[PDB]
């Protein structure tokens, strides 16, 4: 019964450290926010931990689209312009516009305001990230939007996930080469029967999945002798189409925590397709539980994988757990002619001279007729001469 | 208190350690599900819903 | 049954005592002499 401290509090020792500077900015944000667009926006999260939304504002900000609105800065004094420059990427982007960080911007017609708030601690800048929608109607409408967003905007983009140490990293890329299905070279009747597939999981209506009652994935396997160019071929496939494409690198520290991660990383993307170049290389530890990803109890929808080998026996030991298995061989004469029509050798040659040239290759790797390509190349940009005959000759002797 | 039923499944039954089987506790039967005779494909055919293409006669086929 | 069960590990009598139970419990019936001269071989 008796209470060891006794202390009597004054009034003012009742206040929250924090919460008066954050509950005047919060106050003032929606103050500004109903000042210009006459409604009333509430907080939905004080300090949200979700980026994928948060990374559409910015990029939306970045390219200049009209729908985001700069509606306000927050502290006079700090940053109100920034630049999309990180010395880390791959790519630079250079564009200045208004900063995120100390800034509040609205969505007006979708109802969503966000405030990147600074603040200083440890001994950096940092922000509370802050979210406001006006009911909880648009809120959710505009949740729902986000992944289809995501969606439209990686079908303009290549993801590269390459396994590491902590985990996975992922990489956008510039669709620099866009790719014709008339520039896949490939066993036509093979082409025709993989491309049914491919029209209708990624180019067509998605009814027939139900109409049929056909689980909506599928996984095939593309296999052969080295130097098939199985690689060239499926970034082909893949680039063909019209769905987000995602590239998955096996390294050394690929393990069954990186083969969740990057299922779950494409699985957003979903429809998607995910290439698997060399799934040979995976450490042989993970392989019976990456299978399992693919057929298991708990397997998932949404995901057309496309992997390479040139060791089938190793990878599905029953050869069968991928749907399909095609056999790439080397090129018969009316692929060779095809492939050097493409890569660009009417440049310097007739077409006697091609169909001459796809004639004498006999044996050759798509890789070698590359090779030919740029040592022929030369010649006839050195020496007005470009020697086919001679060439395919001595590379073969 | 109160049963944890357990089920075991392995396409490898050679490198399934000795221990785990006939013991009661532990998996105390084993079943072999293997391919399907003529019967039991014709079910699956008719199920799967092949009949929505095929005739009652190229399904038998 | 002491006397049949030659060669038997503890663990065997163990497993012979849930078969043997069932049957006495699912037919009424135990059927041990049946039942060891069955897990014998």
């Amino acid at each position: 019964i008796p209470f060891i401290y006794q202390y009597e509090e004054k009034e003012n020792e009742r206040a929250a450290a924090g919460y008066g500077t954050f509950g005047y900015l919060i106050t003032r944000i929606e103050e500004t926010l109903y000042d210009q667009y006459g409604v009333f926006y509430e907080l939905y999260a004080s300090d949200d931990p979700n980026t994928e939304y948060w990374e559409l504002l910015v990029e939306d900000v970045r390219s200049g689209s009209l729908e985001p609105e700069h509606v306000a800065y927050i502290f006079e004094k700090l940053e109100k312009k920034t630049f999309a420059y990180d010395e880390d990427e791959k790519e630079p982007d250079y564009t200045v516009h208004k900063s995120i960080r100390n800034s509040v911007y609205a969505y007006p017609e979708k109802g969503v305001a966000f405030a990147r708030i600074p603040y200083f601690q440890d001994g950096s800048i940092m922000s509370f990230d802050c979210l406001f929608a006006v009911n909880d109607e648009k809120m959710r409408a505009f949740l729902e939007g986000v992944r289809p967003r995501l969606w439209e905007k990686s079908k303009r983009k290549v993801t590269v996930f390459t396994d590491g140490d902590g985990g996975t990293s992922r990489e956008q890329e510039a669709i620099v080469r866009e790719v014709q299905r008339s520039q896949v070279i490939m066993n036509p009747l093979l082409k025709k029967e993989i491309y049914r597939s491919i029209d209708q999981f990624f180019h067509s209506d998605k009814s027939f999945y139900q109409t049929y009652d056909i689980p909506y994935k599928r996984g095939i396997l593309l296999y052969g002798p080295p130097g098939n160019g199985k690689t060239t071929l499926v970034k082909s496939i893949a680039g063909s189409i019209d769905a987000p494409v995602a590239y998955w690198q096996i390294t050394e520290f690929t393990s069954s925590e990186t083969i969740e991660e990057v299922f779950q990383a494409a699985r957003r993307l979903a429809p998607a397709v995910l290439v698997i170049e060399d799934i040979d290389s995976m450490p042989e530890d993970v392989r019976s539980f990456f299978l399992n990803t693919l057929d298991g109890a708990t397997s998932k929808e949404g995901l057309f994988l496309i992997g390479t080998t040139n060791y089938p026996e190793e990878i599905d030991p029953g050869l069968g757990r991928f749907d399909r298995a095609y056999e790439i061989g080397l090129p018969d004469e009316e692929l060779r002619l095809e492939y050097m029509k493409m890569r660009g050798f009417g440049i310097f040659l007739s077409e006697g001279e091609i169909k001459n040239a796809a004639k004498l290759t006999e044996g050759f790797s798509f890789a070698q007729l590359g090779e030919l390509y740029v040592s022929s190349a030369l010649q006839w940009h050195q020496e007005g001469n470009h020697h086919i005959e001679t060439m395919v000759k001595d590379m073969t002797g | 208190k109160e049963g944890l039923f357990l089920i075991g499944t392995t396409n490898y039954p050679e490198e399934i350690d000795p221990g785990l089987m006939n013991r009661a506790g532990r998996f105390d039967r084993a079943y072999e599900i293997g391919l399907p005779d003529e019967e039991l494909r014709l079910e699956y055919m008719k199920m799967r819903g092949f009949g929505i293409f095929l005739s009652e006669g190229e399904i038998k086929n």
